[PDB]
Parts: C-alpha cells; structure tokens; sequence
C-alpha cells in the first residue's frame, strides 16, 4: 500500500517513520529529499513515503501523489503560529485530482507538550468537517512515546485492506 | 592490416582491399605494406586481381625497387587471357621508372599492338606515350608501332591514337597524309572525345596541307554539318571552331545558332563559349548581330559570366544600336552586383569610343552617375569618363567641374589617381579649381596609394609648368614629399620629372622641352578588348581561355600559297 | 583533470561519451563531431596530438587520441595532462575492453555501452584517474561481476 | 536497451519518429510501479542521451529508479544520473535520502556505485551536505571505498573548500595509505590540488619525494614529475632535490613515454636551476642523448614530441642540439606535415654561417620535391627569413645566393614573388660586387620573359619581371648586350603585362636609350643611334595605345621625348649628355 | 589528359583523390583554395587555374567541386564537360551528388572513374 507522509517541517513525520518501523526514537535532520520503509501492521505492508516538509522543498511533494493510496499529514499540535499554512498545505494537496481517491489520516502530534491542541481543536483547525467524498481520520499522537500511532494504523490498515 | 593480407581467406584479402581503397582516398601512405599486396598478385579472384592491380598502380612508382623485384609476376600477366588484366599489367610496368626495363616494355608494347583486343590497343597507344615520358631516345621504334596502329579501322582504338599521335610525333605529318580520309570517314562515327581531338588535329593539317577554298575541302566541311545539333557541346564547340578556320565566310555563319544554343548550358560550358564567341565576335560582328538580344545580362549569371556578356557587345555595339544597348546598359549600371557595374561601366566606355557619333550622349548619363554614393561605382564612374575626355579634348568644363569638387569623398586609389591627370591635363581650363586640390592632396600625400602618388608628382609639374606664380611651393612640397619615399615606383618619378623640371643648371634642349611634352595633347588610347590577342590562336584550346602558348599549344600556321599535289590522297 | 570522455568509430558515429563538465546535449553532439572532423582526416603517420576545438572551452584543451582497428578514443584534455600519458592511458583502457569483453571490438561498444561507462569509472572518475594497474583494474571488475552473479 | 539499439539501427532515416515514439514509451514505463521496465526506459534514455536528446525530463524518474534496494538497478540509475543531473535541475534535492543510505551503508559495492554517481552530483549544496559523511568515510575500513572516495572528496574540494580547510591534514596523513591503488589516487588528488594553489604544497615535497620513490606505479611518477614541473618555478631547490632520483628513473626507465615526460621536466628543471648554478651540462647532455633515443623511435607521436622536446633545448642549449645535422634533414622526408614544418623551424634555429650552405641546397632539393602553394609558399618565405636573417648575416658567396633565387623563381603560382622580387633589389642595391652577376640573370630573364609571361597575376611572376627589368635599367653599365635586351624588352609580348610592369618596363626603356645612346656617341656611332631612335619611334606606340594610366602617361610623355630628341639629333645635338643626366 | 581528380566538400578540404598516371600530391589543390580565397564565392571561381608543373580545371555544381590535373594543352571544355558526365554519373549511380554517399561508396566510384577515364584519356 502505497503511503504519502507529508506536513510542515518539524511535524515529526521523520520521527513517526522510523518509530513505526525500527520501534525506537531516533535524532533526525530537516529531511532534504525523503526517508522511505515498508511497514507491516496486522499482516498488511505499507510502503510510506516520508519526505521534506521545509516550504522550499514542498514543490517536490507534486512528485510523490502519483498512485498514492493513502496520505498521512502530520500536524505539530503545539504550533498555533504555522496551524494554517499546515491547513492551506493540506487543502492543497486535497484539490489535486491524482489524490481524489486516497485516504487521509492525520496525526495531530505532539499530544505530549501541555499547549497541544487536541484531536477536536484540530479538526477545526484544519476544516476537516468540510470535507466531502473522503474518507478520512484524526489521531492523537505522541510520536517520542508511540502513543495513538497503532490507532491510526488501526483505521489506515481498515481503509485499505 | 598484414595479418588478414596473409591470411589464407580470400574474403579477409578483399576486405584488406577495400580498406585501402578507402586509405588511398583518404591520401595516406599505405606504401609499407606493399610486400604483402604484391605477394597477392598472382590470385584467381577477379575483384582481388583488380583491387591489386589497383595498388599497384598507386603504388607503383613509390616502392620502385621492390616492383622490380617482382616484374617477372607481371610479365606473366601480361599474358593473361583477361583483355582488362592485360591493361592494368602495362600499365603497371608503364608505372615502373627503372631505365633498364625499356627494352621489356618494348616487347609488352609490341605485343600489346598486335593484340586483336581494341581496348588492349588504346591502352598500349598509353604505353607508347608513356615510354616517351620515359625515354625519348626510343622514338624510332614509337613510331613504327604507331605506324601499325593508325592502319586500325575502330575509332576506338582511334582517338587514342590520334592522342598519343599528337603526344609525341607532332612533325610526322606523312602518317596523316595517308589516312585523312579515313579519318574523315571515320569522325562520323568517333566518340565524342575522339571526335574533339580528331577535329583539333584535323584542323592542324587543313591549315598546314591545304589551301585557299578542292573537293576534300568539302567533304570535311559536308561530314562536319550533322554534328552542329550534337548534345555534346564540345563536338559543337569543336565543329564551330572548325568552321572558322577552314570553312568559307560566307558558310562560317551558320553555327552562330548553335553558339547560342550552347548558353543555356550550366555555368562551366558557358563559360569557355563566352570566350570563344568574344574573340570571333570582334572580326566579325555582323554574324551575332541578328542574337543581340540573346546576349543581354541576366541577374542569375555570376559576376564573371556577366562580364563576359557585356564584352561581347561591345563589339557588337553599332550605329544602329547603339541607342538600344545604351539605354539597357544604364539598366545595368544601378545593379546591386558592384563588380559587374565596374564591367558594366567600362563597357559603355568602349563602345562610346566605338561610336563617335554617341560621345556626348553617352557623356551625359556618366556624369548623373558621379552623384551616387557608391565608392565602387563612383570610383569606376571617372576613370571610364576619364578615358572619354582624353579622346575628345574639349573643354568640358561643365563636366570637370563636377568631378573636381567629386574628389575630396573619394577613396580608391584609381580614382584618386583619375582625379589628378585630367585637372593637370586641364589646369588651363580650370585654373581656379587646380590649385588647391593639389593643396589638398599635399597634406594627406603620405597616406595616398603608390598610384595616386605618381599622378600628384605629375600634377604639381604640369601645375608648374603653367601657373608657378601661386603653386611653385605647392610643387616644391609635393616634390621634396617623394624624395624620402619607402616605396620604390615612386623613385622613377622623382628621379624622372624632377630633372625636366627644376634643374635650369643642366637646362639643354630638352630641358626647354619638358613644358611642351608635359603638355603635350595626349592621343586617344586605343582601347583594346582582351579578346584580339587570341586572334593569334585557334578557338577552344586553354592557348586560347588561357592566352599563353603553354606546354603541348597545337599551334596552327598561316595559310599556304600553293596546294601539294592532292593526288596521293588516294 | 580530463574535459571529456569521447569514442566513435572511423565514420564518426560516437560510441562512448561522458563529460566532466557541464555541456548541453547539442552542445555535446558538435564536440563530437568538431573532434571527429580534427582528428579522422589525420594520416597514419601522424602524431596523435591535435590542438582541441572551441567547444571545448578554448585553445588551451587539447584532443588527443589514438586509432584501434576502426575505433578512435579521444580524451580531451587540459595543459597540465602528461599527453603521451594520456595515451598510455587510452591503452589501458584498450588492454583491460580486451581482457574483460575477450578481444573486444567495435560491437561491445554499440552493445555493452554502460559497461564501458562502468569500466571508464574505475579507470578515470570525475576528471581524475582511478585505477591503472591492469590487473587489480581486472580484478575489481569482476569482483563487480561477481556481486551481480551473486544477487 | 538493446532493443532501443536495434530499433534505431534498423531505422536510420526514421530515427526522429521511432525515436519520439521510444521516447513516449519511455514516459509510460517509468510511471510503472516495476523498478525493472523503469530502468530499462533509464538505459534507454542514457543511450538517448547519448544520440543527443534531453534526458533532464526524467530526472524524478531516475531518482525513482536509484531507489531501489537491488544493485543490479542501482547502477543503471547511478550512470543515467551522473549522465544527466545539472546544476540547472533543482530535482536532484530529490536525491538525497537515496544518497545518504548508500553513503552511510557498510557496504562496498553499493557505496562504490554509488560515490560513482556522486561524481557528477558534485554542487554547493550536496558538498555542504555530505563533507561531513564524506569525511568520516576517509578513513573506511575497506580500501577501495577509500579509493573512491579520495576522488569523491577532491569534487568536494573543488565545489567546497570550508571542508578542504581541516581536510588538507587528513589527506596528507591518507598519503600514507598502504594499499598502493588507494595511495596511487590518494596522490592524483593531493596533487590536482597542488596544480592550483602550488604555493599550499612547497611543505609536502619530501611526501611526493618519498611517494615517487617507493612508486613502482609509473603512473604516480609520470603525473608527480608532472606536478613537480609545475611546482618547479616556485622553489628550484627542490628541483635540484629532485634530479637525482629523476636521473636514476630515466637510467631505470623502460617507458619511453614516462621517459618524455620524465625528461621534459627535467628540461623544465633544468631551466629553474640555470639561474646561477650553470654546472648541470651533463645532464643536460644526459637529456639530449635520451632525446635522440626517443627520436630515431619509428613511432610518430614519440617522434614528434621528441623534436619538440629538442626545440625547447633548442631555446635553452643549441649547442648539443647542432650535434643532430642529419638527424633532422632525414626526417624532413617524412609524411606529415606539422612534423616537417616543426623541423623546418628546427633547421632556422640551427641555422650558422657554416652549415647555411648544405642546409639551403637540400632545402633547395625539397622545393624542387615541394607540393603545395600553402607548403611551398611557408617555405620559400622561410627560406627567404633564414637567408635574410639578421639582414644576409649567414651569407658568404652572394652569386650562390643570386642563382638560388632564381631558382626560386622557377616556382610557379607563388603569391610572395613580390617578397622576392624586393630580395633581388635588395641584394642587388646593397652589394656592389654581385651586381654584374645579378643584371646577367636578370637579363636572362628579361630574354624569357616571353616565357615568365604566363603568370600575368599580381604578385606573381610580374613582380619578378618588375625586378629584373629594373636592376638591369639600372646597372646597364654591365651589360653585355644591351641592344639585345632593350629590343627583346620592347617586343609587343610585354603588352598582355600588368600596368605597373608595363610602367617600369617603360621607364627601363628610356634607361637603356640613354645607355646605348652615349655608348654610340662616344664612340661617334651617329648612324646607329640614328637606327635605334628609329626603333623606338616605331615601338613605343604599342605602349602608348594601352589602356593602364601610368602606362598611357608615361608612354605618352616618353614617345613626345623620344621623337622631339628625334628632331633634335637631325640638328646634330649631342642629346646623349643630357638624356644620360635626366637618370644620373 | 586527366591524370587525376580531386573532389573538395565545402570546407576546403581534400574529399577525395585519385591517379591514374605519376601521382601528384593533393598539395595542387591548394591553388583551387587560393582562387577559392580571392573568388567572392564559390561561383567566382575561374574554370582554368595554372600550376608550375599541371593546370587546373574545375566546375561546380551540387556543393561540390571536381578540380581535376591537367599536365599539357588539351581542350578545356573537353575536360570540364568530361567533369560534368562524371558528375552525372555520380548522380545515376547514388542518386544524387553529395559528399555522403561518395564517403559511403568510395570503392565504387573508383571502380567508376576507372570505367569513365582511362590512363588520363576518357573513353567509354
Ligand atoms: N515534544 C515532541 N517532539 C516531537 C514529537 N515528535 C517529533 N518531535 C520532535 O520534533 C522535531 C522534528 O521532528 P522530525 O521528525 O525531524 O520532523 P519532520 O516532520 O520529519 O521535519 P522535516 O524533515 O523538515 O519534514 C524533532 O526534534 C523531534 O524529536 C512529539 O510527539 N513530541
Ligand atoms: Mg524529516
């Protein structure tokens, strides 16, 4: 299944990647191009595409739609300031016809520091309410703990098996 | 490339032959592997035997020695029963440089002419003319074989003998006084090439046997007539120059149609016609005159081609067309080609001396021509009316007037030049305009070509000679300029007028005399077309496109008094 | 360093080419050509040293090369190149296409050429020569070989 | 890809259509969910690209490609995007994950494929961006990694020098590398570095001592002394240090090649150490004699920079390059061209007041065997520079000099035969003594002239008319049949010349009237010169009808002359004095 | 009469040579190029160019030129229209005159001039 991990730089989508796959937290960079593993959970693979949320690189994303299942968007929950752009990011990606199929399950992350928006502050946040044709999911997350990550792939596993 | 030449595979060998075919053309030194090639010569493959054959003959006078090494191989295959590998084979002992292999080719030679292969026969007539190359001393025995071979009835062997005939025995005219007529029988049916040369020779022997226009007059002139509408323009071309050395004046005008016929060939064939054409146009004009309009100037043609055209009539330039050419000539004159207008505006000159009564008129469009901006049409516009106020010294004083001031925006040299003999010729006529043009002049002298250089030395002398009041420093200047000259036609100048002019120490005779043949009235100069110098030459011959008598000219005579008995043509 | 990398055969029809400098494709294919024309007129005789062409970034490149059966390998240059190092450097390359496609010829260059990519890489590298003792060259190949069996 | 090369064999004129249909195939397969049929379009597109068309479309598809876990792909991807990434592409951000995995990976053929194809990625950013992983894998375990990456790391150094500040220890504690390939790249790094900014590496001589005297690759030798050369301007005494194991090479040396270009530099060497320390003649004569054994080899290119390693001892020490005499006019036989004009130069740097002699006469031979107006056009004029050097300063017997140009004049089609016509008039105004022998050939020539008449082009033969005509206008006082030459001079051949030879051949006319017509009158001929006025008030009317302005002005003014002098010589007026002062 | 033929491309350069008498080098081209130099185009060239030793005569037609070695006096448009059916030759064989199929079928058009000229003197 072919998934497309993407969000504001500093999201956690690095974090997230290697924590699914390698179950430990692991110092990163700002990703330049992408990080890329084949997931399995609840015996379906995932193959997720991480790649470089910083705006100058968020041209290359256009590349990586194509035949694209699933997306995973990312949120920092503690970043009021940039909670927009990640919107306008996201409605962005949302309008390509490539994607009009795929899945979205957003991990509202960062659950752990005491100024994260919730799971429902978020939704608002992001206007996932609006959305029509599109089956899609927010969770919770703490990538450093783990906690809610199976919970999202509970549903994305779900969608599309 | 040794390994597959010693390779037994005959396929790899041929490759190897191909290859330095391709080596060949490309100009390289393929001569080291000679050894191997020749050690080829004796296989049974044909496309080899040629390919060898080949090398041999590019190769052949580079490894010298080593083909002496290897002769017997090619005496061998002197007598192969292939006609083709027997022409190569002599022509390959041909190739060889050796002195003393002489007597070998005289018998390859010999048995090459009593071959029955005409092919075999053509290519020892190329032997014979090659051992000649080789060794004049053998020219007795060269004549008997040739003596053999003219008695051959096929014009193929033929025309090669009528060559080498030519090559090397051009005095022995007896072998021809026994076989005119069968040559003349024979040229109906020679190749083209044969027939150009045949014709060529033929020609030699009219003029040198013959007489004033007898029936074998005829019979070569009656044979001659069916070949005006060949495609070949070089058998037209040779008839035609045929007919105007032998055929009678009032006969001869009959190919101008073909002549002209001939011009609608591509650029190369017109080109040479134009010269033959130019030269027989000017004894007579009133055989191209009916095609006047024939030779009119296309803009298609290219420059020289164009130029020839224009000269061509000029001499067909006459009082009852001299208005029709002259106004198309001024057609010509604004076209963008400027070296044909350089051509073009010479041209009017001549004819406008041709035609006397046409002096003015013509005048009279030049000087309209001195307005343009031009440099190059300006610059050849004064020096063709230069030539015309010569020829008529009248005091044109409307027309110098306009050139005088022309001056000061000219730069060519022949023009700068031009500028400077008539305002001396005519400092009487213009003495307010004179004196400060040679003041001008003065300042820039140094910068001035060679040839304007010598015309301003001749203008301050004639300026001397006339008004020395006001410009005897002026002369004194533009004298003392050219004394330290780097150049050295100058020299002669200063060395020559000087003397008839400033020193009154030494003043003889002479001295009192320089005034007078300075300002002397100068004759009109009898323009001459480039064309009257081949009247010495036949028509068609490099002797004539080239006007040099160069190695190998078939120099014609003049025509004898009293005819040598026409009965042992029989 | 070397400026590029250029093979074609006696009729001018290239047959490896890599550069190490930044060339458009045009740009590519008149190099080609300016050194086919330079060098292919060139006798037998000749000294395989020809002054290189203006689109090779000037005068001071040169083109030298040498002929193979129908095969001509031009390496253009810079000043500081040792030429008839270059040229030993071309018969290196010459000896190991034999040793490695078994008396190579004209059809492993048509047909093998990202081989030959591969082997001008261990050879020369970014402008700058690799590995030039023949046999350890050998042995790295097929070592390379070796891992492409293997998996 | 093979297929792609078939399809293209087969269609040689259709190449623009099967290749645009290929090239959308290409776009189909390489948006395929199979790495393998996207690789072969990534084969296809290198062979493409190869032909000549934009590979740079498919750059993200190449990225694709390299990202593929199996080498057997890797490699493919890795050649196609050394072959098609740009400074100019900004897709190659893309790249850098893929990157970084084969980097770091502990493997050695993943990583060598892949620094491969970081050999043409090598920009700022991606320098800025793995100097650092670069620089931890100097010092990898395996050594071929390190081969590699030691090439890797100079593209570095060339597009980021922040790393080449604290590297430049680390690469000279690398050239101690014991695996000699590894060492041997380790030294063509260190030592295009060097090539830059020599000044940096004066410190690391004894390193390239050491390193070229425990090399038994001869190609670390070859391109060291190379760089030694190049250092060589810098500090001689490290030259000097050098030629010592130098020496030993070339007496050890089996390569005539590295002997080229072993001894080249010790030429260069040579030339740094002159400057005070003139004591090393004998190696230098040690150089020459390894210069003759590198130029009697029958292969060309060695012969050739023989003869130009020779001419540079040439501008450095003639004095053993004279001791080569027919060791260069053999070879002055030889097929090519630039070979033969290097030693034509070679031959005017060897030219002395005693070899001029045997030199000019076998390059005599060799105009005679000369083919080309270009060829025999340098030659003649180089004839003409060596000859006339340091103004006829070789010269001894000027009747050779005389005759040998007009041997010259043979040639045919010449475009400097104004040049020597000006080498006639020079030798015939500056030496007095030769001017008898030289107004006899010329003479001669004015008697041919009929035949030199083929060349009626400007600075042609025409010019050599000019001279001739001239210098016996000039110095008729020696000769022998001046009637003979002025009547041959005054036939109406000379009418088809050019102007300004008809001019001077005017002007010699009036010369000679003035000659002969003292000559007469001393001795009270007064019939002849009667005759001889009669003549040419018959002749020069032929000039006078031309068409040349200074031919018509001097003809015209010339005729009046004459005749009116006519008129005067039936008053019985010894003209002779004063047409004799009007050229005194 | 046409001891050899040297076919020049557009470059001034010696496209192809052949002999058929004593060789003489394609150094005699060099006064095509000099007349090439002063001519204004190809089209000004004069057909007839004089060497020390040989003459040269040219024609120019379809991008090429066919100069060719002319040793003693023999008729000129003999020889230029000889060039010209050997031109067309070319174009009845390859189909057209162009320095690409020459360059393809250098054996054959040797194997054609040898059938068109012979020993310098045309016959066919
Ligand atoms: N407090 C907190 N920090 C987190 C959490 N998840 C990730 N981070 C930190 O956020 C920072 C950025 O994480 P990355 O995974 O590099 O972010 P990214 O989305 O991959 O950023 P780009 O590579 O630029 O696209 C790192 O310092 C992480 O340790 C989380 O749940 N809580
Ligand atoms: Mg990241």
């Amino acid at each position: 299944m072919r998934i497309l991990m993407v969000g504001l730089d500093a999201a956690g989508k690095t974090t997230i990647l290697y924590k699914l796959k390698l179950g430990e937290i692991v110092t990163t960079i700002p990703t330049i191009g992408f990080n890329v593993e084949t997931v399995e959970y609840k015996n379906i693979s995932f193959t997720v595409w991480d790649v470089g949320g910083l705006d100058k690189i968020r041209p290359l994303w256009r590349h990586y739609f194509q035949n694209t299942q699933g997306l995973i968007f990312v949120v920092d929950s503690n970043d009021r300031e940039r909670v927009n752009e990640a919107r306008e990011e996201l409605m962005r990606m949302l309008a390509e016809d490539e994607l009009r199929d795929a899945v979205l399950l957003v991990f509202a992350n960062k659950q752990d520091l005491p100024n994260a928006m919730n799971a429902a502050e978020i939704t608002d946040k992001l206007g996932l309410h609006s959305l029509r044709h599109r089956n899609w999911y927010i969770q919770a997350t703490c990538a450093t703990s783990g906690d809610g990550l199976y919970e999202g792939l509970d549903w994305l596993s779900n969608q599309l098996r | 490339l040794k390994q597959m030449l010693e390779s037994n595979k005959d396929s790899a060998k041929l490759d190897a032959m191909k290859r330095i075919v391709g080596m060949i053309a490309k100009g390289k030194n393929a001569s080291e592997l000679f050894p191997a090639v020749v050690k080829n010569v004796a296989s049974k493959n044909i496309e080899i035997k040629k390919l060898v054959y080949v090398y041999l003959v590019r190769y052949a006078e580079e490894q010298q020695d080593l083909a002496l090494l290897s002769i017997s191989t090619f005496q061998r295959a002197l007598k192969d029963p292939n006609q083709l590998i027997r022409a190569s084979a002599l022509r390959v002992l041909s190739s060889i440089r050796v002195p003393i292999i002489v007597p070998i080719m005289m018998l390859a030679i010999k048995e090459a002419s009593a071959d029955l292969s005409p092919y075999v026969r053509k290519n020892a007539a190329h032997a014979i003319q090659k051992l000649y190359s080789l060794d004049p001393e053998q020219k007795e025995m060269l004549i008997e074989v040739i003596e053999k071979l003219l008695k051959d009835k096929s014009t193929l062997v033929a025309g090669s003998v009528v060559m080498a005939f030519e090559e090397v025995c051009p005095d022995r005219i007896d072998l021809i006084h026994k076989n005119y007529r069968k040559l003349c029988n024979l040229l109906v049916d020679v190749e083209e090439w044969g027939q150009v040369v045949i014709i060529h020779m033929l020609t030699r022997y009219a003029r040198t046997q013959f007489v004033s226009p007898d029936p074998d007059h005829r019979l070569l002139i009656r044979n001659t007539k069916p070949l005006l509408q060949s495609r070949n323009a070089a058998v037209v071309m040779a008839v035609a120059q045929l007919y105007w050395h032998i055929s009678p004046k009032s006969e001869a005008g009959i190919i101008s149609k073909s002549l002209v016929r001939l011009l609608r060939s591509n650029r190369e064939v017109q080109y040479i016609v134009l010269q033959n054409i130019a030269t027989m146009s000017i004894q007579r004009k009133g055989m191209f005159e009916p095609y006047l309009k024939s030779f009119y100037v296309r803009s298609t043609d290219p420059t020289m081609i164009k130029t020839l055209k224009l000269e061509i009539l000029t001499n067909l330039a006459n009082e009852a067309n001299i208005s029709t050419l002259l106004r198309e000539f001024q057609t010509y004159v604004k076209s963008q080609d400027k070296q044909f207008a350089a051509a073009t505006i010479q041209t009017i000159g001549r004819c406008a001396t041709n035609i006397l009564e046409v002096t003015d008129t013509c005048l009279n469009g030049l000087v309209c021509l001195l307005s343009n901006r031009d440099e190059i049409v300006v610059a050849e516009s004064v020096v063709v009316i230069k030539k015309l106020l010569q020829m008529q010294p009248a005091q044109h004083g409307e027309i110098i007037k306009h050139m005088a001031k022309l001056l000061d925006s000219i730069t060519v040299p022949v023009a700068r030049a031009s500028i400077l003999w008539l305002i001396g010729e005519n400092c009487e006529r213009v003495p307010k305009i004179a004196p400060d043009v040679l003041r001008k002049m003065a300042k820039s002298f140094t910068s001035e070509d060679d040839l304007v250089k010598l015309q301003i030395l001749n203008l301050g002398a004639k300026l001397y000679l006339t008004n020395s009041k006001q410009t005897k420093l002026l002369t004194q200047y533009i004298l003392n300029l050219g004394k330290y000259d780097q150049n050295y036609d100058i020299r002669d100048r200063t060395r020559f007028i000087r003397q008839l002019i400033v020193p009154n120490v030494k003043s003889g005779a002479l001295s009192k005399y320089a005034k007078k043949i300075f300002l002397a009235q100068k004759p009109a100069p009898l323009l001459e077309s480039p064309f009257k110098d081949r009247d010495h030459f036949q028509l068609g011959t490099l002797s004539h496109t080239l006007n040099i008598k160069a190695t190998g000219y078939l120099e014609l005579s003049n025509w004898p008094e009293v005819a040598p008995d026409p009965s042992v043509r029989n | 360093m070397i400026k590029a990398i250029l093979i074609f055969n006696n009729h001018g029809k290239p047959r490896l080419s890599k550069f190490y400098q930044p060339y458009s494709e045009d740009t590519q294919q008149q190099i080609i050509r300016e050194t086919f024309h330079l060098v292919s007129k060139r006798d037998e005789n000749v000294c395989n040293f020809l002054e290189g062409g203006l689109l090779i970034g000037g005068s001071d490149n040169k083109l030298i090369y040498r002929h193979y059966a129908t095969l001509y390998f031009v390496f253009c240059v810079d000043s500081s190149e040792s030429e008839l190092g270059i040229l030993d450097l071309i018969q290196v390359f010459v000896e190991t296409l034999d040793k490695c496609f078994e008396n190579v010829c004209e059809l492993d260059l048509i047909f093998h050429v990202d081989k030959v990519h591969n082997i001008l890489a261990e050879m020369v590298m970014g402008g700058m020569v690799l590995e030039t003792n023949m046999n350890e060259i050998v042995t790295q190949i097929d070592a390379q070989n070796k891992l492409e069996k293997s998996e | 890809l093979q297929d792609l090369v078939r399809g293209i064999r087969n269609h040689k004129e259709d190449e623009a259509k099967y290749i645009s249909q290929c090239i959308d195939e290409i776009k189909q397969e390489l948006k395929q969910d199979n790495i393998a049929v996207k690789a072969n379009a990534v084969c296809k597109l290198t062979y493409l690209q190869m032909l000549g068309y934009d590979i740079s479309w498919a750059a993200f598809n190449i990225i694709e490609v390299m990202s593929a876990s199996k080498f057997t792909f890797k490699r493919i991807g890795y050649l196609a995007a050394s072959q098609s990434f740009h400074e100019g592409t900004d897709v190659i951000m893309l790249t850098t994950n893929q990157i970084r995995k084969d980097l770091s990976s502990p493997s050695q053929y993943d990583t060598g494929v892949a620094l491969t194809g970081l050999s043409c990625f090598v920009t700022p950013d991606l320098a800025r961006d793995l100097a650092n992983d670069i620089m931890t894998l100097m010092s990898h375990t395996k050594p071929y990694i390190r081969k590699k990456a030691v090439l890797i790391m100079y593209k570095v150094f060339l597009k980021y020098p922040e790393s080449l500040r604290p590297a430049f220890p680390r690469l000279k504690e690398k050239l101690e590398d014991p695996d000699p390939g590894v060492q041997s790249a380790a030294v063509n790094v260190i030592c295009e570095l060097a090539r830059r900014n020599p000044k940096n590496y004066l410190s690391l001589a004894p390193l390239f001592f050491k390193l070229m005297t425990s090399s038994t690759n001869n190609w670390v030798l070859i391109k060291i002394i190379k760089l030694f050369g190049a250092l060589t301007p810098l500090e001689p005494r490290l030259g000097k240090k050098l030629i010592e194991p130098l020496t030993n090479l070339i007496h050890s040396t089996s390569a005539m090649s590295l002997l080229y270009e072993c001894v080249n530099t010790v030429i260069a060497v040579l030339i740094s150490l002159s400057s005070g320390m003139p004591n090393h003649s004998a190696s230098i004569q040690l150089c020459v004699q390894k210069l003759r054994i590198l130029i009697e080899d029958s292969d060309q290119n060695l012969k050739y920079l023989g003869l130009l390693a020779m001419s540079k001892i040439l501008k450095t020490h003639p004095k053993s390059v004279q001791s080569h005499k027919d060791l260069i006019l053999q070879c002055l036989d030889d097929k090519d061209e630039s070979i033969r004009l290097r030693a034509l130069d070679l031959l005017y740097g060897m030219v002395s007041k005693k070899n001029l002699m045997e030199i000019v006469k076998k390059l005599m031979t060799h105009v005679d065997k000369a083919e080309g107006t270009t060829y025999r056009d340098e030659l003649l004029t180089k004839i003409i520079d060596i000859c006339s050097q340091s103004n006829y300063q070789y010269i001894t017997n000027f009747e050779w000099y005389i005759s040998i140009l007009v041997e010259l004049t043979r040639l045919e089609g010449t475009r400097h035969g104004h040049l020597i016509a000006a080498q006639m008039l020079d030798v015939a105004i500056r030496v007095k003594a030769i001017r008898k022998f030289a107004v006899s050939q010329m003479s001669a020539l004015l008697d041919s002239a009929h035949l030199l008449a083929s060349s009626t082009q400007r600075n042609g033969i025409c010019e050599v008319l000019y001279a001739a005509a001239w210098i016996c206008g000039e110095f008729s006082e020696h000769l022998q049949e001046p009637h003979h030459t002025l009547e041959a001079m005054l036939r109406p051949r000379v009418t088809t010349l050019p102007g300004h030879i008809q001019a001077v051949y005017v002007q010699n006319v009036v010369k000679l009237y003035a000659s002969i017509l003292q000559q007469k009158e001393q001795a009270g001929e007064a019939e002849g010169a009667q005759a001889v006025t009669q003549l040419m008030v018959d002749r020069l009317p032929q000039f006078v009808q031309s068409a040349d302005l200074e031919v018509q002005e001097r003809a015209s003014c010339i005729l009046q002359l004459v005749k009116h002098i006519q008129k005067l010589q039936a008053k019985d007026v010894p003209v002779a004095e004063e047409v004799s002062a009007l050229f005194a | 009469m046409i001891h050899s033929l040297f076919l020049i491309n557009c470059s001034g350069d010696i496209f192809l040579e052949k002999h058929w008498k004593s060789v003489v080098s394609q150094s005699v081209c060099d006064y095509f190029f000099e007349a090439q130099e002063k001519a204004a185009d190809v089209e000004n060239v004069p057909p007839v160019i004089s060497t020390p030793h040989h003459y040269l005569i040219s024609i120019y037609r379809d991008k090429l030129f066919f100069v060719s070695v002319i040793q003693t006096e023999v008729p000129p448009l003999f020889v230029i229209e000889f060039l010209h059916r050997v031109a067309d030759t070319f174009q009845d064989y390859f189909g057209e005159c162009s320095e690409a199929a020459i360059k393809d079928n250098v054996v054959i058009v040797y194997e054609l001039l040898e059938e068109m000229l012979d020993n310098g003197f045309p016959l066919a």
